[PDB]
Formats: C-alpha cells, structure tokens, sequence
RNA sequence: GCUUACGGCCAUACCACCCUGGAAAUGCCCGAUCUCAUCUGAACUCGGAAGUAAAGCAGGGUCGGGCCUGGUUAGUACUUGGAUGGGAGACCGCCUGGGAAUACCAGGUGCUGUAAGCUA
RNA sequence: GGCGGUACACCUGUCAAACGGUAACGCAGGUGUCCUAAGGCGAGCUCAGGGGGGACAGAAACCUCCCGUAGAGCAGAAGGG
RNA sequence: CUCGCCGAUCAAGCAGUUUUAUCCGGUAAAGCCAAUGACUAGAGGCACCUAUUCUCAAACUUUAAAUGGGUAAGAGGCCCGGCUCGCUGGCGCUGGAGCCGGGCGUGGAAUGCGACGCGCCUAGUGGGCCAUUUUUGGUA
C-alpha cells in the first residue's frame, strides 16, 4: 500500500506556435520562466503547405518537469480550469491532460512584446516502481495491478484537488 | 481497432535469448570480447567481469567456454567487512578494494602472487604492470563493463584500478577514472585518489555536519553507529588494502546439510487438471 | 474469342494475375454464389457436387455459362429460395494468346514467331480429377432438381464430369450420419451458410457460453 | 541462319571415357597459402631441432 | 543466359530457418578448428564477410590453414567433368565440424578397445562391419496373435 | 530447495490474466556533496540504507493462445526404375522401391554449466 | 534479310526439374551512377503502424502514454541479411 | 614409360554400384484457420472488428520428400615418449605446429577390377538429329 502511492512522475508542457522564427524564440522564455529551466524545440516531421511548415525546422518548443516544481505549475495550471475538468480529459492508461489559452494566467505579468502564447499541460501519472522499464539493465514490465487504469487516475484528482470531473 | 496480438502474430514471433530478454547479457559486445581468435587453439582469453546490485559489488574473472563460461576466481563487496570495510560496501573506493581483492586472490591460487605486487602504495596516476624476464607472464584480461554506461567515473573503472594495482595486466586508460577534464584532455592523479580511498565520501560528511546534521544521520545512518567518521575514511580504506595484499584468499563455508523442505507447490498433475475441469462443469449444471 | 481446344490442357505453369501478369481482363464469371446463400445449415440438408473427372482447365466463360444454365433450372423447379449454387472453381490461371500474325510489315517488332510471348487473353479454372466444380445445397425431396440441374450444366463444360449426392452435411465437412450428432453434444454451432467446429480444448469460458 | 545455343548431351559421356579422377592427396601435403606469421616460426623451429 | 553473379540463385540456402534469424549463437565462435579436420560448408546471410560461393554449400573439405576469424579448406570441387581440391577461405560461421568421421573415430576406439580383449581372453570376435544379413530362421507364436483376415474394402466414389 | 554473477542451448524459455512468496540475496526505494548526466538526478552517473513485497523477480494457476513432442492424416499425396499396359486424348492402372504435409487428437512446457551465498 | 530491339559487357528473382550448371528476340526488372559520408569507429536510441489523450489543432503540425518480430529503414533493381 | 602380377586377394589403390555413418537442398506434394499477395460467402460484436468459409501462386511459404550432391569407412591409422620454435602465453608444454623415437594387424563394410598409373605428341570435330521422361515459348 505504501509502495503503490499514486504520484506524478512528469508534467509535460509543450508551446506548438505556427512556425519558426523571432515568435518561437519568445515562446520559449515563456516556458523556462514558467519552468525554470532551458526548453527544447521540436522540428516538423514532413512538409505541410496547409499548415505552414515545412521537413526539419523548429514549430514547437517544449519541457518537463519532475519534482515538487512540477506539482506547482499543476496547480497555478488548474487554477485556470477552476480545478475541474472534464471527464474525456483523462486517458485509459491513467495520466490525463488539459490545456490552457493564455500562459498570463499563471503567475507572471504580460509583457508587451511576448504576444500571449497557449500551452498545453499533459501531466503523466505515475507510482512507486515505474522505473523498471525506463532503466537500461534489467527493463522489465509494470504488470496489470501496478499500472494506473482510467477511474483509478480520476480518484486521484478528485482527491489531491478536490476537483470536479465534468461528465 | 485491429489485434496484434494474435495467432499470426505469436506464430511468427521469435523470442530473443534468454539473457537479452532477462536484460542482462549485450551479445553484440560479448562477441567482441569473450571470443578467441581461431589460430590461439583454446588459449584462455580472459576477461574481468564487474557488476553492480543496490547493495553489492561481484567481481569475477572468466573464460568463455562452449558449455558455459568458467568463473576462475570471484571476489564480493560483501568480503570486505571480514578486512574492516563494514559500511559503503557499494562506493567507489569498495570498487576498488573488491578489484583489489580480486586480483590478489587470483594471484595467491595462481602461485605468482609473489610476483607482479602492482602499486601497494596508491599514486592514483597511470600504472601498467610490466611481465618480468624469466618470471611467468603477468595475468592479462579484459573489462566486461556489461550494460555499465562507460563514463567517466563510473564504479567499473575502481574494481579495474583496483585489479591493475593488484597484479592485473588489463588494457585501459585514463580517460574514464575519476578525475579526467575532458575539456582539457588532462587527467589528474592525486583527484582520482580521492575517490578510491573515499576521500570525497568524507567531504560529503563533513559537509552534511556543518549545514545540517538531521540530513547528515539520514544520509550515514550506518556509518556513524559503527565508528567510521569522514576523519577515518581514508585510514580504513587503507587498513583494508593492507589486509587484502596479506590474506587475500577465500575460505568457504560450510555447506549445512538441511531437511530439503521446498517451500512453494508443485505443479499440478494431470488429474487434478483434468479433475479441476469435470468440477467446474459439474457445478455450472447445478447452478441451472 | 479462340475456341476452348486451345486452352483446354493445364500445359503451362499456373500464371495468375499478379504483379507481373499485368492486363489481365476480368473473368467472365464475378458471381460465385447464388440462390438463398443466407440460409442456415438445417435448411439445405442435401448436397450435390459436379465434381470432375479429367485434369484440364475450364474457362471462366464456361464457368460462368454453367452457372446460369444450372441456376435457371433451380429457379423453375425448387425456386429462387430453394437452393444455395456455389461454383467452386475461380479462375486464376491467365491464358495467354500470340499477335495477329499477318504476313509482313516494317512494324509491330516482328512478324513471325520473333517475341511469341503472348498477352493474357482470358482466365481459366485448373481443375483436379476429383476436384468439385460446383456444389448445391437444397431440401432432401429436391435431389431430383438438383441432379438434373448439374447434368444440364456439363454441358457447358468440355470433358467429363460427374454429379454425385455427397454423404456431407450441406456445404459442411461432416457426414449427416454425424452431423446431428455433433449439434447435440455443442461440437458444432450454426454460423452462417455453415457450422463452426468448437472443440473440446480451449478455455472454458467459452464452453459455459454454449451450455 | 540459326542454330543450337548450349548444350550439355554428349559432355558425360566424355567425362567418363576416361573417367572422372578425384585428385590425387599426396602425403605430405604443401604449405602454400598457410598463415605466414605460422610459417615464420614453423621454419624456425626447423632450423633449431 | 544467366547473370555470373556471385549470389545467383542463393535466395533460400543462404537465408536463415524460419524463426531462427538475429544473431549467431557464440558456440559457433568457440569452436576450435585445427589443421586436418572435417568440416562442413554451409554459408549465411548474416556474416556477408567470408562467405564460400554457392557451389560450396553442402560440401565437406579439411582445414589446411587457420586464421583469427576463419579457415582455409581444401574442398573438391566438378568443374565439368574433372575434380579439383579448392584452396577456399571461410569465416568459422559457415562452416561447422563433420561427424562423418566421428563414427569412424569410435569405431576405431572401439576396435582398439575389443582386440585387447582378445589379448587378454583369447577370442577371436570380428571387427569388420557386415551388411545386413538374412533374417535368421525363427517361429512365429500365433499364441495370443492369430492371424486376421483381411480382404480389400469395396469402391467409395 | 532458493537467491545472485557469468553464461550454454535460444519460446517446453514466449504472451495474457490470476494467485503466492523475502531466510540470505535481489528489486523497488532514500538523496544530488563529489564523478557524471540530461529540457528534467525520470534515465545515466554518483552517495546512501528509513521502509519490505506494490511491481520487478521467482514459483503456481488457465478443459488459455503460442511453442515443443507424438499420434492420426497415411502407406495417402508425391516419387526412382519397368512394360509392344489401358485410353482418341486428357490422363490412369499395375510392377519395383522410397515415402510426405495440414486439418484433427494427445502430452509437455525450460534444461543446464561455472562461481558465490542462504535454509524463509 | 531489312526495320525494331540488344537477348553484344554486367546485376536480381524466376525459368531450372530441392548440389552446382543449364537455352530461346523466355518472363519481371535493374546498370555505365551515387556517397567526406550514405566511408571507419564508439556511445546512446528504436522503427513502420495503430490506439488513448492533450489550448489554437481539423482526416494529417506538436507534446504525452500504451501496444507494437521489425510489418520501417538500410542511396538504387530485386533477393538475402 | 613407372610399376603390379611373376615373387601366393601379399595387400594397397580405384569405381557413372551398393552398404553404413554424416552433412547439404526448398522441387513434387502440401499449406495459406501460418507470413506476403490473390480471392468467395455468410455470421457475430460496438464501413470496420472477431471467429469461421470457398478458391489460388512461377518470380509466395510455416512444413517437406523421392531421385540426387559432398564427406568418412585405418599403418598416410591409432597410441606413447622426448625434442625444437623468433609464433602463442598466468602456467618450455598454456596453447599450436614441427621434428624424432617406440608400441600395436583380427589391414579392421559389400562387390568388381592389374594400376582406366605417370607423361609426351596428337588428328578429326567445334552445322547435329531423335526417343522415354522432365520442361520453356507457341492454337499447334
Ligand atoms: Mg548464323
Ligand atoms: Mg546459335
Ligand atoms: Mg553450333
Ligand atoms: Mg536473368
Ligand atoms: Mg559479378
Ligand atoms: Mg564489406
Ligand atoms: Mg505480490
Ligand atoms: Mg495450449
Ligand atoms: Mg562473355
Ligand atoms: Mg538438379
Ligand atoms: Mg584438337
Ligand atoms: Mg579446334
């Protein structure tokens, strides 16, 4: 029982502006003020003339957070969803995820020039344990009464944060 | 959503080697290094085999074979409190007394122990042990780091440091002993002594007392109910070297003949499996 | 097109329409079941075969001529509800037929045997000595219907084939002496035109769903 | 004017005429294509016995 | 005609059995191959490093050379209607040890073994094989075996 | 018997689900000062020992899937050699030898080498 | 014969009849290049595809989880690996 | 020409042949409810998805023959001792190889045959055709 503590093990953020750019560049101080830490771009994987982008350039700027830093970037984002969310928001394979439309919501003051970028909070849920398949020597599976099921990951919202679940 | 787990797919699935799917063995460098080349005609290639626990150091010494490997001498970090190391049997500077003690362990049963003493006084600095003219030829072996990510400080290179100032006549180089800058390609001796007689444990203790001694018994619980404080680190590491080079051997024990009580079931026979079946029918007809 | 002498014989290697047999036209037969093909097992007890008894090769034109001239007999004397036709043969092999071979020209790459190598014609249907060519599965008081139906559809046919009343459970694989057998004891389960052989080696879940 | 490409009819019969000889494995047989670092020392532990 | 190439023709000898692809097992590595000793020749796809050409898969030679990662054969070889001995180099993945001489090997031990025998008892048991005999006489016991009637089963179409 | 290190053969070893187990050992676990490491001490590397079976791991379970073995299929299919055998032919029978595969059915489900350790 | 084509020097699969070899203006194709890495080595990583999710964002942009014997990729034809 | 028979199937050695042993293969067949590709029909579940089903491959195959290809069936063997090495190396025996000496015929499958032994010179031919079977193009 103590070894099967529903904890989270990342928050994963990420920033998809349209293109590269002067826009990315300022996307991304968004994110390691938010995070306190350097984020990474991401480059498209093919060429898309619908979207405006093209094979090998930076679209999309990301992070990850682990430790107590990324529970409180959890709350000041739920804060923003007044601390309920759907019920199609959480996955069958237990983490869940939401989204937020302006990042000014969170703490930190607008400044003129860095337009209001939206970003997309996916907290990955995890447990006690889920390192066996993340380590190189040895990587062996999580099994059934280990892993985080649907219902079981909703509990935990509804209990961490008293949050409501919209049907 | 279409199954892809299904009789096709199990059919032509091929399951790897016991070893690979476990995650223990790296086939693609075990080629490389335990395999002799086809004109030595059964000469032993040797090989240094270090592996790391949570709580335990293995060092062992083989020779690939058709039917197995043949472990030729093994020494454990759980030895080292019979020479005085009682706690941080899992350090660098345990890397180093394990390598130590398997390397003199293998020259004591090899009757060249004699020969070939290594470094009895640490330098930290480069050593290679040199064969002696006339002398029988130094042992000579490999450093099976396994799935170890080679970097520079990791454990494996202690027990290799340990073994080439025990006698061992093991190719390697500096470059991954604690110590190496790599911006400036420079490798440093007297920093990399401090990591194989514990000196770096003791400023982590030290350090510990003066912010926060909560933190300090959290972290060297063990150490401090048995006598072993930072100002004793490299003293005990130093005690331990000394005691290896003098009794270097190994002496089992004892293997206490027992009731051979196995404790788990056993597989179930084929009647009480096919008898497991004719009652679970039996009770589906009652129940309509 | 080329009479049915020409292709008659399995003298070639089978040569289907596939990657490299490309220009095939289509079959002359696309139809391969007619009548009341969504009937159970119990409905069509009896089963009769064309079954053949030289190794050659039919068209798909006469396959698909043998298909009408049986199912219009079914239709007038058991009708259009009363049978199940299944023309087991489907042709694959790809007949191949040389140029017109004229007397000169200053074209065409040749005028002679010169690259005889033929462009596919048709398909035809290698059939076995033994090999069923078609199957009706109707009433038991219909065997007459049946019989007189697979005799007009020889022939269409070139060769020799017989009609034979098959000891089959419909267009199943068990025997009918067997076959009322295996439903009592849950060995077999209606699904579809035909029965789904459930044996007594799976988990047993699955027998709790049948009993 | 054509005429026949390939052809191996009459050629076993030729073969056998006068008979297809295994070669012949002569005791002592030659060190050619041997390791040459295993004869530099096989032809000094000759010249030294 | 046909192509000379190298690998004509080789699309199922040198493939892998099925369900038995990856890597080689290392006991083929470990195998010790002296000057002298029968071995066979049978190449895979997976070591594209010396590999015997096509007409040399199946066939058995002896080692006359030795290297670090292969060995050299002396194979007979039918060009056309002449046997030659090729000099061929084989890594030790396509090659294997024959135990076409084994059962001589142990015959001649046993031989050996049975002929010391007759030094120290004073027989004379014979050594060489013999093909199948004749079956000897014996009686056929219809005791609890009677012999059952059969007959030929009529005609089912 | 069990736990590890290195393995050999490379599913009888895999896959799914369920149950049981911590003596030693193993694993999870506790931390980031040092070595090192990344967007992130998750991983990697390093330091450690508060908890002890949730997972890993091991051992069981499933008229389990798969796999393995055998039977059946079957002396069937095919096939060496033979005839001034049959048949318009297609093809087929016989003689002389060799001899399959699926469906189906049944059983089984890792074995073992070297080294170290422990009798829940 | 000419025209066409190149079966003229090569390569893959098949033909080819389970060693190898085996023809036709047989069949389906490829070649006269390309690559300072797309060569060498070491380390880390896992692909194709599908599913659950997640501001703008949709059948396709990016993040994340699960499944995934390779069904991707490996300059090119095909086969093998 | 070298021999063998002469001078005891002395024995070797050899074989378009078997026997024994050991490998090699992917064709016939078979299979596709196994992969790739082709293809028919219903049925179940919330166009697909699952379990079945009809019919196929020369450039498909899990499987897999018959016939066939290679190799081994001894003195050039087997066993033992000593010696040499600059190669190899914990270990002048750790490998390995070479050299030397000694011991042991019950020549250690069947059948046949003098060795189709070792050379030298060499004409003609280099348009073939036919049959059983196998087999490609073609209506033939
Ligand atoms: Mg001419
Ligand atoms: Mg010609
Ligand atoms: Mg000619
Ligand atoms: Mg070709
Ligand atoms: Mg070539
Ligand atoms: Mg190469
Ligand atoms: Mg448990
Ligand atoms: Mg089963
Ligand atoms: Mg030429
Ligand atoms: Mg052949
Ligand atoms: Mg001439
Ligand atoms: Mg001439």
């Amino acid at each position: 029982n103590p070894m099967r503590e529903l904890r989270i093990r990342k928050l994963c953020l990420n920033i998809c502006v349209g293109e590269s750019g002067d826009r990315l560049t300022r996307a991304a101080k968004v994110l390691e003020q938010l995070t306190g830490q350097t984020p990474v771009f991401s480059k498209a994987r093919y060429t898309v003339r619908s979207f405006g982008i093209r094979r090998n350039e930076k679209i999309a700027v990301h992070c990850t957070v682990r430790g107590a830093k990324a529970e409180e970037i959890l709350e000041k984002g739920l804060k923003v969803r007044e601390y309920e969310l759907r019920k199609n928001n959480f996955s069958d394979t237990g983490n869940f995820g939401f989204g937020i439309q302006e990042h000014i919501d969170l703490g930190i003051k607008y400044d003129p020039s860095i337009g209001i970028y939206g970003l997309d909070f996916y907290v990955v849920l995890g447990r006690p344990g889920f390192s066996i398949a993340d380590k190189k020597r040895k990587t062996g599976r999580i099994g059934a009464k280990h892993r985080i099921r649907k219902e079981e990951a909703m509990r935990w919202f509804q209990q961490k944060y008293d949050g409501i679940i919209l049907p | 959503v279409k199954v892809v787990k299904n009789k096709s797919y199990f059919k032509r699935y091929q399951v790897k080697f016991r070893r690979r799917r476990e995650g223990k063995t790296d086939y693609f460098a075990r080629k490389r290094l335990v395999i002799q080349d086809k004109n030595k005609y059964n000469t032993p290639k040797y090989r240094m085999i270090v592996r790391f626990s949570n709580r335990d150091i293995v060092c062992q010494i083989a020779y690939a074979k058709i039917e197995g490997d043949m472990i030729v001498c093994a020494a454990y970090s759980h030895e080292l409190p019979k020479y005085g190391i009682s706690v941080g049997l899992t350090n660098y500077a345990a890397a180093y007394c394990t390598g130590l003690l398997l390397a003199r362990r293998l020259l004591n049963k090899f009757g060249l122990d004699k020969v070939y003493d290594g470094q009895v006084e640490i330098t930290g600095d480069e050593f290679n042990v040199e064969s002696i003219d006339g002398q029988p030829g130094a042992f000579t072996c490999y450093l099976d780091a396994g799935l170890a990510r080679t970097t520079t400080g990791n454990k494996v290179f202690g027990a290799l440091k340990g073994a080439v100032d025990g006698g061992l006549s093991i190719p390697h180089s500096t470059k991954r002993f604690p110590g190496y800058d790599v911006e400036s390609k420079e490798f440093n001796a007297e920093v990399h002594r401090k990591h194989i007689l514990g000196l770096n444990i003791a400023e982590y203790m030290r350090l510990l007392m003066e912010e926060d001694e909560e933190c300090y018994k959290k972290q060297f619980s063990r150490f401090i109910k048995n006598g072993v404080t930072a100002d004793s680190m490299e003293e005990m590491y130093k005690k331990a070297h000394a005691a290896i080079r003098e009794n270097p051997v190994h002496e089992k024990k004892p293997k206490r003949e027992v009731k051979k009580k196995r404790w788990n079931r056993a597989k179930l026979t084929l009647a009480q499996r096919k008898d497991r079946v004719a009652q679970k029918k039996a009770s589906f007809l009652r129940a309509q | 097109r080329r009479p049915a002498r020409c292709y008659r014989y399995c003298k070639n290697k089978p040569y289907p329409k596939s990657r490299f047999c490309r220009g095939v036209p289509d079959p002359k037969i696309r139809i391969f079941d007619l009548g009341r093909k969504k009937a159970k097992v119990d409905e069509f007890p009896l089963c009769a075969h064309m079954v053949s008894d030289e190794y050659e090769q039919l068209s798909s034109e006469a396959l698909e001529a043998a298909r009408i001239c049986a199912n219009k007999y079914m239709v007038k004397t058991c009708g259009k509800d009363g049978f199940h036709i299944r023309v087991r043969l489907h042709p694959f092999h790809v007949i191949r037929i040389n140029k017109m071979l004229s007397c000169a020209g200053a074209d065409r790459l040749q005028t002679g045997m010169r690259g005889a190598f033929g462009k596919p014609q048709g398909t035809v249907a290698r059939v076995h000595i033994g090999q069923v060519i078609m199957s009706v599965r109707t009433k038991a008081q219909n065997k007459e219907h049946v019989i007189e139906a697979l005799r007009r559809a020889k022939f269409k046919f070139p060769g020799r084939q017989k009609i034979h009343v098959s000891k089959k459970y419909g267009f199943t694989k068990f025997n009918t002496c067997d076959f009322d057998n295996m439903l009592a004891e849950k060995r077999l389960i209606p699904d579809g035109c035909g029965v789904k052989y459930i044996p007594s080696r799976g988990p047993l879940s699955r027998w709790k769903a049948l009993h | 004017a054509k005429s026949k490409n390939h052809t191996t009819h009459n050629q076993s019969r030729k073969w056998h005429r006068n008979g297809i000889k295994k070669p012949r494995s002569q005791r002592y047989e030659s060190l050619k294509g041997v390791d040459p670092k295993f004869l530099r020392n096989m032809r000094f532990a000759k010249k030294h016995n | 005609t046909n192509t000379r190439g190298k690998r004509r023709g080789t699309r199922y000898m040198f493939a892998r059995p099925f369900r038995k692809h990856g890597p080689i097992p290392l006991s083929t590595y470990m195998r010790i191959y002296k000057k002298g000793d029968i071995v066979d020749i049978k190449g895979t796809g997976t070591i594209q490093k010396g590999m015997p050409h096509k007409c040399y898969h199946g066939k058995t030679g002896r080692v006359y050379n030795v290297t670090q990662h292969a060995v050299g054969i002396i194979v007979n070889k039918q060009v056309k209607g002449k046997i030659l001995a090729k000099r061929i180099n084989v890594r030790i993945e396509h090659i294997k040890h024959s135990k076409s001489r084994d059962s001589f090997l142990q015959r001649v031990k046993e031989n050996e073994k049975k002929k010391v025998e007759a030094k120290k008892e004073g027989t004379w048991i014979e050594l060489k094989r013999q093909p199948a005999a004749p079956r000897p006489a014996h009686f056929v016991s219809t005791k609890n075996n009677k012999p059952q009637l059969l007959e030929p089963i009529p005609y089912e179409f």
